[PDB]
């Protein structure tokens, strides 16, 4: 007969000052926080393929209606939601005609192909942004859907072309037509691929939020974070490509209340442990990358970090506790928290069908608890699990902070997330993107890469 | 001239628009009048409508839809504006909104054809910039922008039936209580008796190595049976700990801490499991770690345990729900019970495609909902008890573990309101709520939970 706890729906700011729960009814009611003045959006793609990117761009204008609109709110349109212009006139497109696409097919290495496939993407991307003073705002690359079919079960593309992006600091977004235009898309008896018919609305969502936030423009922030703290996360990756399996690629990712998040490489060093499989960094490159990230917090803010909340799904030992202290000063708190997503502590419900909320609480002790980040929602009448919840378990490794506290910064944080409008993601949004990030990182292992937006 | 602008609609069909046009109205300062404000409400709602067109408003924008082109309450009230616009020579009163992209001139109003419509269909921030400028140019009264009103009236009209509201209800968990304990541990110095190379964990009874002892729940003369030369052991040398005493953690000394004495325990408790659902006449299906338990085919009444189906039918194959178990002792001593379901051609002979195996788990799943899980794994739980209430863990020769059936009870201080049946639409869309980039490796998305 234990207890639970309940904690309030953290609200994130839009424009004018608005907070609400819900991203896409505080965008399509407020705006996004900061406005720009426009999108001179750059595409590469087909011929074909730009004019799928012009049939969606007038699409967007004109309001898309969900099958319910009830859990998968309405499209007002772009400049109606945004208050900026984008279509396609202010384009600057770029002919990747599909004769060295054919050319670059002839190719059997899955690895290979997707490897020049990016490259070849790449370098049409920084010659059409370094020849000539047209701003593209983002570059929209869209990839025909035969590439990605044949390419897909590194392999990936999106992760090791943000990787070389990234190297030459250029924003991109990629696309595919059958996310554009699925209806022109059929198996053999006429049926859609995948049919979006019941969610156009929130696939316009979703891909209008995207593309606002890749030109440097920020949709919504949480609107109710304590002064004066930032949240300084982990990210750990395995590299096989090395014989030895020892070394491991790190990167810090810290996040203010903005909710863009700042991705700091670590160099590459030996921490897999293939005994217990939780990685440990040696104190020398650990405490030279809190100094890196304490540093960029002391520029970007004029002040001292306070927070460099490590949330990882494994632990840290005593010696990179010991070296974390001596790099932070004494007037702030350290504090290392593991979160994992795989102690099974399912709570069915005693009558009915639809599950448990998401925001219930299960504390253990003073250091562990139990957070539901899935499960059924009360205002989209919906759930975002697709099965019975399963909650993340947060543990604070080392330190000393408040279990409610760090409950409900945690939520908050989840709430942050921009790739993807939807009401929730149940991992944090330190660990929603820690494959793909990891992935970017063992892409461009070598290259420097100086402190930078997520957006990148 | 007048106080506040008005709208009507089709509130049947179009609240989409309606809702826009009515936040985006009230957010710039504009005050409106329209029925989606209004829920909850509505009696004598045509005389209030009447009422408030008649003297109060200074606008009446109306949508132009096929829906709404021949509803009797937008006739009607249209024919009320046309009367007022007659009362007063304003020849604006009256602005038709296109929304709607196929209603040709022909099928419109008569007295709505000859006046002139701001485009909408366009796209609604156009419309809405060009009725902001009409409205200027007119001098149409208005506020200066407050969108903490639209705020309020936003979450108090769409989000006032769809809150978590203060009421306690109770769930129900996997985690089972051990009922009881054995009396102590017991560490035998074996020694020569018990040969290094010899891998313990194959013994019939729970027994683990640690170091040159063995720790046991069982008799220093209980494990005779398949290994001989113990006979000359002696209970004198042999170390017993008070279960009791090594579970609360009062307990501690320089042999061993109270750290890896639960652990010890703990994998016990999963040895005795395993062991245990031996000779449950279930089926067993090896996992990463643990072991998963199912029931085979024609081994209950049409394969239902109390009015449950825990082995079905899909397609051209056949699901049978099991679980797996894993012990732990420091929120008091509990076993978890994961839910999994394992899929076979008839009812034996699983598939060796494992891939093929938990890629159908999800879709075999998906319309599976609370209870067809907390039924389903209770009932599982009742079919492998022994006794009335508890299912026996045989660690000794008189030592066992006792399981309770009913799990743990947690309850939450906050509830909802369970809709009506809606998600049969949902398993649909579900296929593809991933697929809004389809860019996330679905497959690397499984192996991180690793």
């Amino acid at each position: 007969m234990k207890e639970l706890i309940y904690i309030e729906e953290p609200s994130i700011l839009f424009a004018h000052g608005q907070k609400c729960t819900d991203p896409r009814d505080g965008l399509a009611l407020f705006g996004p926080l900061n406005q720009i003045y426009g999108i001179k959006s750059g595409v590469v793609g087909t011929q074909k393929g730009l004019q799928i990117f012009k049939s969606y761009l007038d699409k967007i204008q004109k309001p898309i209606y969900n099958h319910n609109n009830i859990t998968r709110p309405m499209f007002p349109g772009f400049e109606a939601v945004f208050g900026c212009k984008w279509e396609s006139q202010n384009i600057v497109f770029k002919e990747i005609t599909d004769e060295e696409i054919r050319r670059y097919l002839f190719n059997a290495s899955t690895h290979k192909r997707t490897y020049d496939l990016v490259t070849l993407f790449n370098d049409k991307i920084i010659t059409a942004n370094k020849n000539d003073e047209e701003r593209v705002d983002v570059w929209f690359v869209i990839v025909p859907e035969e590439i990605y079919k044949y390419c897909r079960p590194d392999a990936q593309f999106h992760d090791q072309l943000k990787a070389r992006l990234l190297e030459h600091t250029i924003p991109t977004q990629i696309l595919r037509e059958s996310t554009l235009a699925w209806r022109d898309f059929k198996n053999t008896f006429g049926a859609p691929i995948r049919d979006f018919s019941k969610i156009e609305g929130h696939l316009a969502w979703t891909i209008s939020t995207a593309a606002y936030y890749k030109a440097g423009g920020k949709p919504w922030k949480l609107g109710d974070i304590r002064p004066g703290v930032c949240y300084l996360g982990l990210v750990y990756k395995k590299i096989e490509k090395s014989k030895n399996p020892q070394n491991a690629c790190c990167a810090a990712q810290m996040f203010l209340d903005n909710g863009d998040g700042t991705v700091f490489k670590g160099e590459v060093g030996p921490w897999y442990n293939p005994e217990k499989g939780e990685y440990h960094l040696k104190p020398k490159e650990a405490k030279a990358l809190l100094t890196q990230a304490l540093e960029s917090y002391k520029e970007q803010n004029k002040s001292y970090p306070k927070e460099v909340f490590i949330h990882a799904r494994t632990r840290f030992n005593d010696e990179e506790w010991n070296a974390f202290n001596e790099v932070t000063p004494k007037n702030t708190n350290l504090v290392g928290v593991t979160i994992t997503k795989s102690k099974p502590l399912k709570l069915y419900k005693t009558e009915g069908a639809f599950p448990i909320m998401r925001g219930n609480a299960y504390i253990v002790d003073e250091k562990k608890a139990f957070l539901w980040t899935l499960g059924f929602v009360p205002k989209l009448q919906s759930t975002l699990s697709m099965e019975v919840p399963n909650p993340i378990f947060i543990e604070i490794n080392k330190g000393e902070a408040e279990i409610q506290q760090v409950l409900k910064d945690i939520l908050a944080l989840t709430k942050l997330n921009y790739n993807a409008c939807i009401y929730a993601d149940g991992e944090p949004v330190t660990l929603r993107f820690a494959n793909k990030i990891g992935e970017i990182l063992t892409a461009s292992t070598e290259i420097k890469t100086p402190p930078l937006a997520f957006k990148y | 001239m007048r106080n506040k602008i008005f709208i009507s609609h089709a509130t049947p069909e179009d609240d989409d628009f309606t809702r826009w046009l009515s936040l985006k109205l009230i957010g710039l300062g504009y005050e409106v009048w329209c029925d989606i404000l209004f829920l909850d409400k509505g009696v004598d709602f045509w005389s209030t409508i009447e009422k408030e067109i008649r003297e109060n408003t200074c606008k009446f924008l109306i949508v132009s839809s096929t829906a709404g082109n021949k509803r009797e309450g937008v006739l009607k009230e249209l024919a009320v504006a046309t009367k007022v616009k007659k009362h007063l020579q304003d020849d604006m009163f009256i602005i038709p909104l296109a929304i709607d992209e196929n209603l040709s001139y022909d099928d419109i109003n008569i007295e709505i054809v000859r006046l002139n419509a701001i485009d909408f269909k366009k796209s609604w921030a156009k419309g809405l910039q060009d009725l902001l400028d009409a409205f200027e140019k007119q001098n149409v009264p208005k506020k200066p922008p407050d969108h903490s009103k639209s705020n309020l009236l936003y979450q108090q009209i769409f989000l006032h039936d769809k809150q978590a509201i203060e009421k306690e209800e109770t769930y129900d968990s996997n985690w089972f209580p051990i009922i009881s304990f054995p009396n102590e541990l017991r560490f035998h110095r074996y020694d020569w008796r018990l040969p290094k190379q010899f891998d313990v964990r194959t013994l019939a009874f729970p027994a683990i190595r640690y170091k040159e002892y063995l720790c046991t729940f069982a008799w220093e003369y209980d494990f005779i049976h398949q290994l001989p030369k113990t006979e000359t052991y002696n209970g004198q040398e042999s170390i017993r700990i008070s279960t009791s005493d090594i579970l609360s953690g009062r307990y501690d000394t320089d042999f061993i801490r109270n750290y890896e004495c639960q652990r010890l325990i703990v994998q016990l408790i999963n040895k005795a499991f395993e062991l245990r659902m031996k000779d449950k006449n279930v089926r067993e299906y090896q996992m990463s770690k643990t072991f998963a338990y199912w029931i085979e085919k024609g081994k209950l009444e049409k394969d239902k345990f109390e009015k449950i189906k825990l082995v079905g039918k899909q397609k051209n194959k056949y699901w049978h729900f099991g679980i797996s178990a894993a012990g732990k002792l420091y929120p008091s001593p509990v076993l978890m019970v994961s839910s999994h379901i394992i899929f076979t051609m008839d009812g034996i002979n699983l598939i060796k495609s494992k891939s093929i195996q938990h890629s159908s788990r999800r879709k075999q799943g998906k319309n599976w909902w609370n209870d067809k899980w907390r039924e389903k794994l209770l009932a599982f739980i009742r079919f492998l008890s022994d006794d009335q209430n508890a299912i026996y863990l045989n660690v000794g020769s008189e030592e066992k573990i006792l399981i309770s059936n009913k799990p743990l009870k947690f309850f939450g201080k906050m509830s909802y309101v369970t809709p009506s049946e809606v998600t049969l639409e949902e398993e649909s869309v579900l296929a593809d709520i991933n697929n809004f980039e389809e860019d996330t490796e679905d497959l690397d998305e499984l192996e991180d939970i690793e």
